[PDB]
């Protein structure tokens, strides 16, 4: 059977400075036949340590491994803002034996904030077209840890909606949500009252947009 | 006449016929012919220590022979046996300070291979001195002569604190790590060569390919685990090698040549893994009872002094337990002073090269 | 020049048939090196996909590709060539190519120390139709104050790259865009949006002029309150 491996740290937030510190778990005896990688968004992973006991040539010495018995851990001491990507640990036993984990993201840390929650309807060509959208904007959450629902006319719907989520933010490092919900021009014009629930946590009570058609 | 003082005498003599050329010929051959290292500063350090020791016993005879009467002055009678306590705490704080060293380069070797030099040793030496000769000032201090000697309880506390309950805890600490660490590593090249026999076991009689891949597999594991615990390089990268070279020939489905190619690997194995965990078993065996036999002289040699030193505030001298105890005051000096002449055979006259090095010197 | 490795497979295919991707080496030989091949779906981790042996001529393929997928390699140029067949949704990702070395030494000890550019390989199962603009205002009222909120939504487009801009750039502050989403059917949508004071709205119109460069789609759609 193939060795699994398992990676508890899928993503955790940190500050400019702070020590992150990234375990990893084999199925069995690997003999620090484990290898780790970044990448960033966008581009090609480059590796930065090898055997979690030595370091590659052009790789700054904030990063740091260790072995413990099945056991890896990777540190940094120190985060800079050329460091935020994605880490992926990888099993380099043999040539048949390659084996990769599930990644671990970091993000930036900021202040508390409020998003400013918008909601469109559908336009006129929507109802030319045959078949209507609509979307809800979230502006500005830091912990990118929030809950959107449609309230379509006293009942809630999920499933058919679709969300998206910016990432790394290049002005305020906060993150930007983008909802959106398609129907049919029948199954839209036979509702009055729309709305949009938003439970983020940095809310007091989760935030309500609403509007009637007509 | 005594039979104490005859056991004192006798045992005084032979500690000296048998440390001072000794250790004469391991100063010599450590200082003009074997390199400057820090094992050499500390092996040099021990010989002058134990030779400055030997060089008083003359003296000691000589005042055990007079039945203590000491008709020279106070100078003399206040500085020989300062000189003594000096050259036995300098001893005993050496071979702390070489225990504490041993062990150190075995717990963190990255710290060692980046900071100990001969500097370092040279300072800690020094420091070693300087602590002796403190410890050494109150007993020319308070000396006085005719007997020589004394007219003191927190010396004797300060003493048995700072220069035997402190350095044998060090001692016996630092060996039981070393111990245990290398009891570590033995223990994990015998799982991993017990890992490689007991799947060859199944391999040499398989039947899927499956388990012949996993179980060779497990090897190449322990192949890899064992490397990082030179010929023995060379065996375990050929090992490597025909491991892989067993497992291409398994994934394109021939399972009777990846059970040849795994068969075949009993000899590298006999040639190289049998020796080694031979020579491995015998250096753990040596080196545990070299610690063994250090720990069990140290403690021989200086307990008794200890405990008669504590004993005798306990106890007074008017009495016949103490007139026992200050009869067999100089046993227990004797005994102490022998571990003088103890340590080059245990510490120096170990190592391979300086034994052939004064083998070649004569 | 240094260790680098070209992929020239890039591009979208139909559900099965065959496809073709190559591997370029410059900075050595690749008789001395192995080449393997690692998936990566886009928002997933990494996943091992093949390895070719050019010295040994063994090859080796993942649980999920046998009997499907075809490796070799060349070393009159040094390159590496993966035919894959009956391709699915699965198989989606963009493809890296690495390189990792032979036990006599250190460098297999060593990672995956230089990647490859990246080849797209997805499946199409869909043609290409041309998106659609429309815009997204407030319904009645807002009351925010100074922020408001206007954008565009561009819908039902194959191609993953799209050109958006506000006023050809006069308006860059604030203007957001969301990376598009995958829907059901097969296609694309996506949203830009821009915040602007109210005081604005009733001086100056904005027009998100949305071009489309796999296409020759070019929209010009006004939003005004
Ligand atoms: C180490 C040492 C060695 C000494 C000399 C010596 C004595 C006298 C003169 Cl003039 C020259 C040399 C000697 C050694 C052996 C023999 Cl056979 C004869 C003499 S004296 C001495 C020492 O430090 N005594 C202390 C502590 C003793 C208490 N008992 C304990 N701690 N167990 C003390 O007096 O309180």
């Amino acid at each position: 059977s193939d060795i699994q491996m398992t990676q508890s740290p899928s993503s955790l937030s940190a500050s400019v400075g702070d020590r992150v510190t990234i375990t990893c778990r084999a199925s069995q005896s690997v003999s620090s036949a484990v290898a780790w990688y970044q990448q960033k968004p966008g581009k090609a992973p480059k590796l930065l340590i090898y055997s979690a006991s030595s370091l590659y040539s052009g790789v700054p010495s904030r990063f740091s491994g260790s072995r413990s018995g099945t056991d890896f851990t990777l540190t940094i001491s120190s985060l800079q803002p050329e460091d935020f990507a994605t880490y992926y640990c990888q099993q380099y036993l043999y040539y048949s034996l390659v084996t990769f984990g599930q990644g671990t993201k970091v993000e930036i840390k900021r202040t508390v904030a409020a998003p400013s929650v918008f909601i469109f309807p559908p336009s006129d060509s929507q109802l030319k077209s045959g078949t209507a959208s609509v979307v809800c904007l979230l502006n500005n959450f830091y912990p990118r840890e929030a809950k959107v629902q449609w309230k379509v006319d006293n009942a809630l719907q999920s499933g058919n909606s679709q969300e998206s989520v910016t990432e790394q933010d290049s002005k305020d490092s906060t993150y930007s949500l983008s909802s959106t919900l398609t129907l049919s021009k029948a199954d839209y014009e036979k509702h009055k009252v729309y709305a949009c629930e938003v439970t983020h946590q940095g809310l007091s009570s989760p935030v309500t947009k609403s509007f009637n058609r007509g | 006449n005594e039979p104490p003082v005859i056991l004192s005498m006798v045992i005084l003599s032979l500690t000296f016929l048998l440390g001072l050329p000794g250790n004469g010929l391991v100063l010599w051959v450590a200082g003009l012919k074997m390199q400057r290292t820090v094992n050499t500063i500390w092996f040099l350090h021990l010989t002058l220590a134990d030779l400055l020791c030997c060089l008083s016993l003359p003296f000691s005879l000589a005042h055990l022979a007079l039945q203590g009467q000491w008709p020279y002055g106070r100078f003399l009678c206040k500085l020989i046996p300062s000189i003594i306590v000096l050259n036995m705490f300098a001893s005993v704080f050496l071979l702390t300070a070489i225990s504490l060293d041993r062990c150190l380069v075995v717990f963190k070797p990255i710290w060692c291979q980046n900071h100990r030099n001969v500097g370092m040793a040279c300072s800690i030496c020094g420091c070693i001195w300087v602590v002796a000769f403190v410890m050494c000032i109150p007993v020319f201090v308070y000396r006085e002569i005719n007997r020589c000697g004394y007219k003191l309880v927190a010396i004797t506390i300060t003493r048995l604190v700072v220069g035997f309950l402190l350095p044998s805890v060090i001692m016996i600490a630092c060996y039981s790590f070393i111990v245990f660490r290398a009891r570590r590593q033995l223990a994990d090249l015998e799982d991993n060569w017990e890992t490689l026999n007991d799947n060859l076991k199944v391999i040499e009689k398989a039947d899927n390919a499956a388990q012949v891949k996993d179980a060779l597999t497990k090897m190449r594991a322990a192949a890899l685990d064992a490397q990082k615990a030179k010929d023995f390089r060379h065996g375990f990268d050929i090992l490597v090698g025909q491991i892989d070279d067993a497992l291409k020939l398994a994934n394109e489905g021939k399972v009777k040549e990846a059970q040849a190619a795994a068969e075949q690997l009993k000899t590298t194995r006999n040639a190289y893994i049998q020796k080694y965990l031979e020579r491995a078993r015998s250096t753990l065996s040596k080196t545990f009872r070299v610690a063994v036999v250090v720990v069990a002289v140290f403690l021989v040699c200086w307990t008794p002094y200890h405990i008669f030193g504590v004993l005798s505030l306990l106890t007074d001298p008017e009495t016949p337990l103490g007139k026992t105890l200050m009869s067999w005051d100089h046993v227990c000096i004797a005994l102490a002073s022998a571990n003088s002449c103890f340590n080059p055979f245990l510490y120096a006259l170990l190592g391979k090269d300086f034994r052939k090095k004064a083998r070649q010197s004569i | 020049s240094e260790v680098q490795l070209v992929e020239s497979g890039g591009g979208l295919v139909q559900p099965g048939g065959s496809l073709r991707l190559s591997c370029a080496a410059s900075g050595f030989n690749v008789v001395d090196f192995s080449l393997h091949w690692v998936r990566q779906a886009p928002g997933k981790g990494l996943e091992w996909v093949a390895y070719i042996s050019s010295s040994s001529g063994s090859t080796s393929y993942a649980d999920s590709v046998k009997g499907r997928f075809t490796i070799s390699a060349d070393t009159s140029k040094n390159t590496a060539y993966l035919q894959m067949n009956s391709l699915r949704a699965e198989d989606t990702a963009v493809y890296y190519c690495a390189r990792w070395g032979y036990w006599p030494g250190e460098p297999w000890w060593k990672a995956f120390d230089y990647w490859g550019q990246g080849t797209l390989v997805t499946v199409s199962s869909a043609s290409t139709k041309g998106p659609s603009v429309f815009p997204l205002a407030p319904s009645s009222k807002s009351t925010s104050g100074g922020t408001a909120a206007l954008g565009c939504l561009v819908k039902d487009y194959f191609p993953e790259p799209v050109t958006v801009s506000w006023n050809s750039g006069a308006l860059t502050s604030g203007v957001h865009t969301f990376p598009a989403v995958l829907q059901s059917s097969g296609l694309y949508s996506l949203s830009s949006v821009v915040t602007v004071p109210s005081s604005s709205l009733g001086t100056q119109t904005y027009i998100c002029n949305v071009n489309h460069k796999p296409s020759n789609t070019k929209v010009d759609k006004k939003v005004e309150p």
